[PDB]
């Protein structure tokens, strides 16, 4: 299902294959040409689609550009080595942008930015202020 | 015609399948290089490049040294080239302590400690005295005239 | 599908200065600092390619890739709370004739699909699941 | 490796959970403000250190705050 | 109907002087109003934007052309006031008497607080500024001889700078041309080419052979210039032609018929240049460009029109595609047809690159009578287009980048050239960047080698020629193949194109003009390093226009746009990484590049050319012959270079010379001030600010304007701005001040 | 069968030439050995026709243009340590190609491997090819005759296109 490209030298290189890779999937409903972000040109495929990147980063760059198409069906996962796969966008099933009851708090504090701690009062302590 | 396509037919993966990535002569030089080709052991591998590097190294030295001009200037060009060989292998040394370690178990792969200690010993040999060859050759040159 | 495989990483978080694991793990389980290119018939990256006559370019040979079947696994799996969370509050909000969670699921899920269901409000659920 | 922390003052306009380049900011539901959301770091394992999410805050003060930290391969944004 | 026609609106845009009063109302953001003095900054740099300003083509397009018209009329103005002040502030007429003597001037100073001292003894009974434009010798050699004519001439420029301005708001106001009419690429290459430069060609040559060769061989000939007939009686008198030139007698009866053999008398093709005067013989000026205008004419009817025949080039950029390429040339014209940027950069590059072509070929083959011996002209000339070529040629990149990031579409352009080469991008920076590695360390390489053996009492282990031998025998064995051309290749030629490929030495009062140029060990050595530095110029700005729209660095540069200071300190770093950044760092490499340049030019003129030549064989140039073993080290370029001929200026003190001196002291300054803001950041600028705002608030007063720092990217502008002065400036004090003193 | 194969060297003025049918009752591999042999010779010629006009021209800017302008005394002045240098040279490619000789597809000629990406299905492939044979064909006629002209005739330079 690999969208029609003719090649690139700015593709993957050795830590694709030995650290970590990464693959991003959509649907499309038309034949249309789109700008990689390795360099080039590609014309997307009537359907599904599947294509494999070395940075989340690059990934989600696509995506971005895959929402001006009204593509809102990505799919992007991280395939380790050994084959393992982790899905990683969108998470939950509802992008991030958009609250959805189930999810917690995650690193909160709960005071204004000028009420960390003083620098002196935690030596020797080895935390930093903002996480004390 | 196309003469360049996506490498191993990926056309995700950061290569070119060139005419000069990959045609019969590219193919063939390199398979049999020393340095990839079936067959060879470590040290016969090791032994191979280095015949090859010192021959062309005590060039250099000899005909533009400090002491070109002067009668012994071959002479000290072949110490010049031993010189280098010994930094070049210090380098090697140290290169395979830290890739590869300090036991090994597979064998026979140029890329284990045991493997590389003797790859590293065949080019000290070979190219010492390949570098001595060159002295006995370069001490008289021959005009091929009848 | 072990959810904490790249969690089980070499990687240890040090005492500030430091976000941690995250929620995928901070570093791949492998070690990219791997050996080189090696000769005509040998193998060096432990399960790497073999470059067949051409060594020089096999680590331009993948052998890592997604299959789209162990794809729909994968977004199960990591999705599965959430799943879970969803179906919950869809029970507690006095469902029509409830079943059993699982058999709910099963049923709002055989319609709206699944990534549908995993998108859907309580409200637009019970609507769904009036018949 | 970098940290990300959200401070009280949030208000929920979500522009930083659009402006991260890596996914590693959502939206949480909460009840300080008026807007009944905040902004959460749950994978800040892929942060690069980009900053645009503190850009868009449009608090006096930043309520995101990143503090660069231990640098990894994803950190460094290293497709290499 | 027609493919080619004039489409125009009526009354386009009211004139007032509502929106004078309304700064920032091309802008939207900026239109609401000032808050911070960034909103002042801003202003004056997105004033001439027009993209960021309308989204229609035709509207951008609108005001180019006026715009345009603008700076014609800004040209046409400063060409009148040269006229004008070689009318009534000049020793012209004192000159033409007496060329040798008297020295060039057309600027004076007003007798206040001392600056008269800038008023030098130039002769002819006037003191004056010496000017080293050579206007004197272009006027020459039109035939000027009168002073009345050049006042003629500017009352012509004036009259001309109106017409263009009026043209201007004519165009833009009253009668503005739709899109379609812009989009007429064939038709305007036609006329432009056969219009523009044909027919310019072809009526130059008329004044050529009517009136300036005339007068010209009078001239030299020794009639005094007011004996010389005026103008209009050589146009009427075919007798007094005829007498000059012995073959006006015939009319033009040959050259209707086929004989143009006849007017052999006028149109030759000597060679070499004229004895008496040290220039190019007007004669085969003449021919030059009446065969220069046959060539225009006939390739501007090359494309088609209305009439079915000739080219359409669309067509040819599709037909050229290869095995190798792709689907070639396809895509090319929509883009050459649908952005300004592009084609602003294909254009800028190439004008660039004639400047600096003009540098070389008019120091070798001297156009003008009475330029070569004046060395104080020829300097300027040079380096002064050899700069201007540079700037261009930077330009030429930074526009394609800008094409690049906001004109490029990846649906028009798929398998066409363009995008294979955004395919392989990698391989050709990896590539470029090992060729400027191998280069710069062998080619500067010399050099260092060379300074430690000299240093360490082993001369013999130098690459000189009278050691180690480097000598340039490819460039050698050109400069006898162009020497014995004449009469071979060459067969109806008299003399070599230039005498610096070899052949004897022309003198003209005394001082040599010019003279067979050699080329050893030290002229390989500088060559190869010219060689180093374009391309590393080159490696910064092609990165900048094939990374523009992305990296893997950051992937999606293209949105962040042409000109942002940066994504953040996030990925270990990425400060500088737009395009504009890479033109940035493009411009210190070019200042450094054609700074050798010019350096390599005075010293070995100076040394191997210029110079005085006796009654008998003795040739005394300036400098005595030291660059061959003196600038194959560093050290002699500090010493037997800017060390020695800077003793003019540093002396220059109590002279008419003196404002060089002055202007040495403060481009030095300025480069230095400019370090300020090239070394800092705002930040620290910033917090100081508000501690220099508290006293003001503490008086009871504040600006509503915010004070603010400048921009990131302001402050790398303001820098290199700054720089670029300060070098260029300290330079051009320099050469003109020891020149003035070789003259 | 060969015969049945072939479609470069067939051109339009004389088409399938083979007077003597020298090629009637060979083998593929005998018509492979003939293929090799004709485009070597060719190319050969085709680069020594150069060779013999540059240095005719008198454009031989080498060991300060001390050799002679007749091509064939050129080669009786030039060392030995340079001939050398070109046989043994020329042998080391010699090998290098029956390696890939040996590797399986190979096409009779074809060095460069453009089996890898065009096939003889592409007519330009087959036109382009064509012409290299067609030179070829002609050059090697031509260096034939030219070194009979130096030798005999006694002349090195061109004898028909010189009077303009
Ligand atoms: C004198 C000051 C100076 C020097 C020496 C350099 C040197 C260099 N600059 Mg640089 N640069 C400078 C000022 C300078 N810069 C300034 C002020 C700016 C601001 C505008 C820049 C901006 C800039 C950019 C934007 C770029 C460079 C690039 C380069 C490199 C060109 C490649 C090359 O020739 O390598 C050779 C380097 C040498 C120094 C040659 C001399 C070294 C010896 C003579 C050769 C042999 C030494 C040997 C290798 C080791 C000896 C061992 C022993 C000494 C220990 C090189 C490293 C380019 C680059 O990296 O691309 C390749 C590039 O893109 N520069
Ligand atoms: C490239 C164009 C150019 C340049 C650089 C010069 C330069 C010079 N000219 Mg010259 N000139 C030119 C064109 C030019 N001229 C033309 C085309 C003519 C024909 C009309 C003349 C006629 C001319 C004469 C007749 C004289 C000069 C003189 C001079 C010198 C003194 C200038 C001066 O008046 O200082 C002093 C400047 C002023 C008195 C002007 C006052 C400053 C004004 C008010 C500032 C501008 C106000 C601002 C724009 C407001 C904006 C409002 C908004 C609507 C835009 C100076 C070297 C003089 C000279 O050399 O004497 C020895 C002199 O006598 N020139
Ligand atoms: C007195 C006559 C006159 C008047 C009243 C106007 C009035 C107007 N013009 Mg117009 N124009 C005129 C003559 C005039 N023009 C001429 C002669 C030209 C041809 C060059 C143009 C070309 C032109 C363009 C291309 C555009 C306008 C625009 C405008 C409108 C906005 C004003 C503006 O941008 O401020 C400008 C005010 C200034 C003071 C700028 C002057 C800058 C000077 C000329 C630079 C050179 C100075 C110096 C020599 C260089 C440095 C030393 C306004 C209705 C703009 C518009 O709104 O279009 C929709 C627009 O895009 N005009
Ligand atoms: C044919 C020539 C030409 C033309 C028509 C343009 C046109 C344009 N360029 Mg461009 N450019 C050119 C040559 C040209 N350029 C060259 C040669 C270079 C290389 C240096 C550049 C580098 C360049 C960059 C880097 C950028 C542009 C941009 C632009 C656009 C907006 C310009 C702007 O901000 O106006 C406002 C103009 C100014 C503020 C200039 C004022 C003059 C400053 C203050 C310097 C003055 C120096 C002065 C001579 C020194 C006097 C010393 C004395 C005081 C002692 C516009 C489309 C910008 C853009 O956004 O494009 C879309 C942009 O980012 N260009
Ligand atoms: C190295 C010499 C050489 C060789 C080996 C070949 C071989 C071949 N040619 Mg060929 N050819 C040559 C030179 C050669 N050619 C020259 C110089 C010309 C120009 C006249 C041609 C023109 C030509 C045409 C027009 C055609 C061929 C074809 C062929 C192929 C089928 C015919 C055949 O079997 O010929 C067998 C030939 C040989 C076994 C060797 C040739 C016999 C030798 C040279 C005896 C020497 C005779 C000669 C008179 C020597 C004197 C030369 C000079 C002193 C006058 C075969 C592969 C046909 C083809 O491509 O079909 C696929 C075809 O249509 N050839
Ligand atoms: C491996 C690198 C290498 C090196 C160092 C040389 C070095 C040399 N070659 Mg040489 N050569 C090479 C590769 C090389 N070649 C290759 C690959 C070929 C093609 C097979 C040739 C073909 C060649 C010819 C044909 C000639 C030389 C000649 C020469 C000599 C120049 C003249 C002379 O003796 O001045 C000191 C010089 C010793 C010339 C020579 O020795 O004539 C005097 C000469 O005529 N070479
Ligand atoms: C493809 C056709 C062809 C070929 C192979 C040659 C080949 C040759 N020509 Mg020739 N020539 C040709 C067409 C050709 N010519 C035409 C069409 C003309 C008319 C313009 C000439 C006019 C011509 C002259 C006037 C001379 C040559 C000479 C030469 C010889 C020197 C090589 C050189 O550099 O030439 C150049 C060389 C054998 C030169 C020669 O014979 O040197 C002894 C020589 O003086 N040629
Ligand atoms: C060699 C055996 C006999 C040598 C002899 O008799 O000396 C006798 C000769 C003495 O030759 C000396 O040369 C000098 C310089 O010209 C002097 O001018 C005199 O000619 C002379 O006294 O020794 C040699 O020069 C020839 C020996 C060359 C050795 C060949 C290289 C072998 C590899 C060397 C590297 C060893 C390091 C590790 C090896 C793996
Ligand atoms: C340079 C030799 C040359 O011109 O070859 C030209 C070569 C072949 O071009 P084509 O004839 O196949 O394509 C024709 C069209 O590009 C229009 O000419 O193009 C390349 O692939 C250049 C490769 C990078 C250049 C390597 C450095
Ligand atoms: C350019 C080119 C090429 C290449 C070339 C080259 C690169 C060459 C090189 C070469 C070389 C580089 C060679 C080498 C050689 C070496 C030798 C020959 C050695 C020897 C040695 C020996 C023989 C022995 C020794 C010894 C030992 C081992 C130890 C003990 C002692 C003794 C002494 C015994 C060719 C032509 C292909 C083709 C074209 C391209
Ligand atoms: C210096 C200057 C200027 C200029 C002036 C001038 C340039 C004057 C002149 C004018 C003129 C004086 C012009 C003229 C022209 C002429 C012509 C252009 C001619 C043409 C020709 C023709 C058109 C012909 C045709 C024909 C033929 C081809 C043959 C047959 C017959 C007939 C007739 C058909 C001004 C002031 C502006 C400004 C300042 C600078």
């Amino acid at each position: 299902p690999f969208p029609t490209f003719g090649g690139s030298t700015g593709g993957w290189l050795r830590a694709a294959e030995v650290e970590e890779k990464y693959a991003i999937t959509w649907t499309s409903t038309k034949e249309q040409i789109f700008e990689m972000p390795t360099g080039g040109a590609a014309i997307m495929r009537n359907g599904e689609n599947l294509l494999y990147l070395a940075r989340k980063e690059q990934c989600l760059a696509l995506s971005t550009q895959l929402r001006t198409f009204k593509i809102n069906d990505y799919k992007i996962y991280r395939i380790f080595p050994s084959g393992e796969v982790q899905y990683l966008h969108p998470k939950d099933g509802v992008f991030p942008e958009k609250v959805n009851p189930g999810r917690t708090s995650v690193n909160s504090r709960g005071f204004s930015i000028g009420k960390n701690p003083n620098p002196a009062s935690i030596k020797f302590s080895g935390i930093t202020t903002y996480e004390s | 015609a196309n003469f360049i396509k996506p490498y191993n037919d990926d056309p995700f993966v950061g290569h070119l399948a060139t005419p000069i990535t990959s045609s019969s002569l590219t193919r063939a030089l390199l398979k049999n290089l020393p340095a990839y080709r079936f067959g060879l052991t470590p040290l016969l591998r090791g032994l191979e490049i280095g015949l090859a590097h010192g021959y062309f190294l005590i060039g250099p030295f000899a005909q533009l040294g400090p002491l070109r001009n002067s009668d012994i200037g071959l002479l000290a060009g072949f110490l010049s080239t031993i010189g280098l060989i010994l930094i070049l292998t210090l380098g090697l040394t140290i290169y395979g302590a830290a890739a590869f370690g300090q036991e090994k178990s597979n064998g026979s792969e140029l890329q284990t400690k045991k493997s590389w200690d003797q790859f590293k010993g065949g080019f000290f040999v070979g190219a010492c005295g390949s570098a001595g060859f060159a002295f006995i050759c370069l001490s008289s040159i021959p005009t091929f005239a009848l | 599908v072990d959810l904490d495989y790249g969690m089980k990483n070499s990687y240890v978080p040090a005492t500030g200065g430091d976000g941690g694991q995250g929620q995928f793990g901070a570093q791949s389980p492998n070690d990219w600092r791997v050996a080189g290119t090696s000769p005509v018939g040998e193998t060096s990256y432990a399960g790497a390619a073999d470059g067949g006559e051409e060594p020089w370019f096999a680590e331009a040979i993948s052998t890592v890739s997604l299959d789209l079947q162990k794809a729909d696994e994968t977004l199960k799996a990591f999705t599965k709370d959430a799943a879970a969370f969803k179906i919950e509050e869809f029970a507690a909000e006095k469902p029509y004739g409830f079943t059993s969670s699982d058999a709910a699921m099963e049923e709002l899920v055989g319609k709206l699909g699944y990534s549908k269901f995993l998108e859907m409000s309580t409200k637009q659920l019970m609507k769904t699941w009036g018949t | 490796s970098h940290t990300v922390k959200i401070y009280d003052t949030c208000i929920g306009c979500t522009q930083c959970v659009r402006a991260c380049p890596t996914d590693v900011l959502e939206m949480v539901p909460w009840d300080g403000c008026k807007s009944g959301q905040i902004a959460s770091s749950p994978r800040v394992e892929d942060c690069v250190g980009c900053k645009r999410c503190e850009t868009a805050c449009p608090t006096d003060f930043l309520s995101v705050r990143v503090y660069l930290g231990a640098e990894t391969t994803r950190s460094l944004g290293l497709a290499y | 109907s027609k493919n080619v026609q004039v489409f125009v609106e009526k009354d386009a845009v009211e004139t007032s002087f509502a929106k004078w009063a309304q700064p920032g109302h091309f802008s939207r953001t900026l239109a609401k109003g000032p808050k911070t003095t960034t909103w002042i900054w801003n202003l004056h740099a997105d004033a001439h934007d027009f993209d960021s300003q309308t989204s229609s083509l035709e509207e951008v397009s609108r005001k180019i052309f006026s715009a345009h018209f603008g700076q014609l009329a800004i040209i046409f103005l400063w060409i009148s006031g040269m006229h004008f002040h070689g009318a009534y502030f000049s020793n012209y007429s004192a000159w033409l008497t007496d060329p040798i003597s008297i020295k060039q001037s057309s600027q004076v100073v007003w007798p206040i607080v001392g600056q008269e001292i800038l008023n030098a003894d130039v002769g002819g009974n006037f003191q004056g500024i010496q000017t080293t434009s050579g206007w004197f010798q272009m006027w020459r050699a039109e035939g000027i001889t009168s002073e009345v004519e050049l006042y003629w001439t500017a009352i012509g420029g004036l009259a001309m700078s109106a017409i263009m301005l009026f043209a201007g708001w004519f165009h833009y106001h009253k009668a503005a041309p739709k899109l379609e009419w812009f989009q007429n690429a064939e038709s305007m290459m036609n006329h432009h080419l056969a219009g523009l430069l044909g027919l310019g060609c072809l009526s130059w040559s008329g004044h050529q052979i009517h009136i300036a060769l005339p007068i010209n061989k009078l001239l030299d000939a020794g009639v005094s210039p007011q004996e010389i007939p005026l103008p209009h009686e050589f146009l009427i008198n075919r007798d007094l032609m005829a007498q000059l030139y012995p073959s006006f007698s015939k009319g033009l009866a040959p050259f209707f018929g086929g004989n143009w053999g006849e007017y052999s008398d006028f149109l030759t093709f000597k060679g070499g240049l004229n004895p008496v005067t040290g220039g190019l013989w007007l004669s085969d000026i003449a021919h030059h460009h009446l065969a220069l205008s046959v060539l225009f004419i006939i390739a501007g009817h090359m494309y088609r029109t209305n009439w079915g025949i000739g080219h359409n080039m669309k067509e040819i950029l599709e037909a050229h595609k290869g095995p190798f390429t792709g689907e070639g040339h396809k895509g090319l014209y929509e883009i050459l047809t649908t952005s300004w940027h592009a084609q602003l950069a294909i254009n800028l590059a190439m004008m660039g690159s004639l400047s600096i072509i003009v540098a070389h070929h008019m120091y070798a083959m001297p156009p003008y009578p009475y330029l070569a011996t004046d060395y104080a002209t020829q300097l300027s000339l040079f380096t002064h287009h050899m700069w201007i070529g540079g700037f261009c040629v930077v330009g030429g990149a930074a526009h394609g980048a800008i094409f690049m990031v906001r004109d490029y579409t990846p649906a028009n352009n798929y398998n066409n050239l363009l995008d294979r080469v955004l395919r392989h991008r990698d391989a050709i920076i990896s590539h470029l960047n090992w060729v400027c590695i191998f280069l710069g360390c062998h080619a500067f390489g010399f050099y260092i080698h060379n300074d430690t053996m000299r240093a360490l009492g082993r001369p013999q282990d130098m690459f000189s020629d009278k050691a180690i031998q480097l000598q340039p025998i490819f460039a050698q064995w050109i400069q006898n193949i162009h020497l014995l051309a004449p009469g071979t290749t060459a067969p109806n030629a008299l003399a070599t194109t230039s005498y610096a490929f070899g052949g004897d030495v022309i003198e003209v009062g005394g001082k040599i003009a010019m003279m067979p140029i050699k080329l050893g060990t030290a002229d390989f050595m500088v060559h190869h390093i010219h060689a180093f530095t374009i391309h590393v110029t080159v490696l910064i700005l092609l990165k900048g226009v094939l990374y523009a729209r992305s990296s893997k660095l950051i992937p999606d540069k293209a949105n962040l746009g042409f000109r942002f200071p940066c994504d953040g300190p996030g990925r270990g770093g990425t400060c500088q990484s737009s395009s504009w950044d890479h033109v940035f760092l493009g411009l210190f490499w070019m200042y450094n590049s054609i700074s050798v340049v010019i350096f390599h030019f005075s010293w070995k003129m100076q040394s191997d050319v210029w110079g005085t030549i006796t009654p008998d064989g003795a040739i005394s140039h300036i400098t005595g012959g030291n660059f061959a073993q003196s600038s194959i080290t560093i050290n002699g370029w500090l010493r037997d270079f800017l060390w020695s001929q800077a003793s003019q200026v540093i002396q220059s003190y109590g002279s008419a010379s003196s404002a060089y001196g002055l202007i040495f002291l403060g481009a030095h300054f300025i480069w230095a001030f400019s370090l300020m803001f090239l070394f800092s950041g705002r930040g620290y600028w910033q917090e100081l600010i508000e501690s220099i705002v508290w006293a003001h608030n503490k008086l009871n007063f504040a600006p509503t304007i915010q004070p603010r720092a400048l921009s990131i990217t302001q402050g790398r502008a303001v820098g290199l701005a700054h720089y670029l002065l300060g070098g260029i400036g300290t330079t051009w004090a320099f050469f003109l001040a020891r020149a003035i003193s070789i003259t | 069968a060969w015969r049945d194969e072939v479609v470069v060297g067939i051109t339009a003025p004389v088409g399938f030439f083979d007077p003597l049918g020298l090629s009637k009752g060979k083998d593929d591999a005998t018509m492979a050995y003939y293929r090799e042999a004709e485009l070597k010779n060719g190319r050969v010629a085709m680069a020594a026709c150069l060779g013999w006009y540059l240095n005719a021209g008198g454009v031989h800017p080498a060991f300060n243009s001390e050799l002679s302008n007749d091509p064939l005394k050129a080669m009786v002045e030039l060392p030995a340590v340079g001939w050398l240098q070109f046989v043994l040279g020329c042998g080391a490619i010699e090998w290098l190609g029956q390696q890939i000789k040996e590797r399986p597809g190979y096409v009779p000629g074809d060095l460069l491997g453009a089996s890898y990406w065009v096939d003889n299905s592409d007519e330009g492939w087959v036109m382009y090819q064509n012409k290299e044979l067609n030179n070829g064909r002609l050059a090697m006629l031509a260096i034939v005759g030219m070194v009979y002209q130096d030798v005999f005739v006694g002349d090195y330079g061109d004898m028909m296109y010189k009077q303009l």
